[PDB]
């Protein structure tokens, strides 16, 4: 048997209102599905959503290491599979995920082979081992059937532009997508329509349309139960008022803390949030990481020196910065910070340049005030706001 | 830099 269906047996020979309760958490209507699934291997539900959401609720500390063990004694034939494919790669479990897509390719189902085939496609993406063309070109060849995979064929590509910096082709991109053709797999339209939610936060603050991008953020909250996507939402609403709420900007990054204290990962990420925000408001930064040569650390330490004059320092810093190898958002923020450091307008041009280039509307409102600041034309300003890039 | 992610 497995660990879940275990843990759940002993628990309901010491309480039967349980039957109930847990009929009512998965949306079942009736115990019926239930009491098959824990009496032969085997038995899924018909929805994902019903398993994921009685771990969540009657052990929500266990979840990992029970859907580990769950999802990874299915068969990869099915719908289960298929849908514990996403629950792993939207959760960021690489390695349920990883399992699943090996298993998954090498199968005899057609839709779990695509699934395997699509997900790999993304997850190598991911990890720099593909190019953005080879993917292009490698999803091409699957002539892709179902209306799921043709969704998050283009999923993963606004991931990637995201990540790369090069937001200009996500807004026509994103309206491609069409989550009504998914009429199987409700757990999958729903997990989906998550991702496009916070996807399209995003693209709203790259596109400095501040409300807009909070509104998407706090649909995506009240669409999902899965950390990953609660994560992003505070963090990107938090971003969206770096400029003009501290207070909230600041409860809004403490709470994604709040969220993911025992995720490294994500912990990680609103160390680095607060750090930029405090940065941002030339405030005391008790968030710096003085440990790390990733350009976002080493670009905030650069900050923070230079906003307490302390130029030998950051000169310092962005002498390690030059030694390193930056994409197109990341050489426009290298500008703007040897702008301050040099006080000298051409990097602050070419800051804006790169911005440009990258389609970034929100931080080039750094660039663009210290331009002002040293007695730029407002006229010019205006102009730059207003034309763009190829 | 300032963080990203969705």
């Amino acid at each position: 048997m497995e660990l879940i269906r275990i843990a759940m047996k002993k628990d309901l020979e010491n309480d039967n209102s349980l039957m109930n309760k847990w009929a009512t958490v998965a949306g079942l209507k009736n115990p019926n599905p239930l009491y098959d699934f824990l009496n032969h291997d085997g038995k899924t539900f018909n929805e994902f959503s019903s398993i994921v959401n009685i771990v969540k609720s009657q052990y929500p500390d266990r979840e990992y290491e029970l859907m580990k063990d769950y999802c990874l004694n299915l068969d990869v034939k099915t719908k289960a599979a298929r849908s514990a494919l996403e629950y792993a790669d939207a959760n960021m479990f690489f390695e349920i995920e990883d399992v699943l897509i090996d298993s998954m390719i090498s199968c005899s189902n057609m839709k779990s082979k695509e699934y395997g085939k699509v997900y790999k496609i993304h997850r190598e993406l991911s990890n720099s081992v593909i190019t953005e063309f080879e993917a292009v070109k490698r999803l091409g060849k699957l002539n892709i059937k179902t209306p799921e995979m043709n969704s998050f064929s283009r999923l993963l590509l606004l991931y990637h532009y995201l990540s790369t910096g090069n937001f200009s082709p996500m807004a026509q991109l994103i309206k491609q997508i069409d989550l009504s053709e998914i009429s199987e797999n409700m757990y999958i339209r729903n997990t989906y329509q998550t991702r496009v939610h916070v996807l399209m936060s995003n693209i709203k603050l790259n596109e400095n349309s501040l409300e807009e991008c909070r509104e998407y953020s706090k649909k995506a909250l009240e669409s999902t139960n899965i950390l990953r996507f609660q994560v992003f939402s505070y963090l990107t609403i938090g971003n969206s008022l770096l400029f003009s709420n501290y207070e909230l900007a600041q409860e809004n990054f403490l709470k994604g803390l709040s969220i993911s204290v025992q995720n490294e990962n994500y912990n990680m990420i609103f160390q680095q949030a607060l750090c930029f925000l405090n940065n941002v408001w030339r405030k005391e930064n008790k968030w710096i990481n003085f440990e790390s040569d990733s350009i976002m650390d080493l670009q905030e330490q650069a900050h923070c020196f230079i906003n307490f004059n302390e130029n030998s320092k950051a000169k310092e810093v962005l002498d390690k910065l030059d030694l390193l190898v930056h994409n197109d958002n990341e050489l426009a923020m290298h500008y703007y910070l040897k702008g301050r450091l040099e006080q000298n307008k051409a990097c602050f041009y070419s800051s804006i340049e790169y911005f440009k280039k990258s389609n970034d509307k929100f931080l080039i409102r750094l660039p663009l005030l210290e331009l002002q600041k040293m007695g730029e034309n407002q006229k010019l300003l205006e102009l730059l706001l207003l034309l763009e890039y190829a | 830099g300032m963080p990203r992610g969705a």
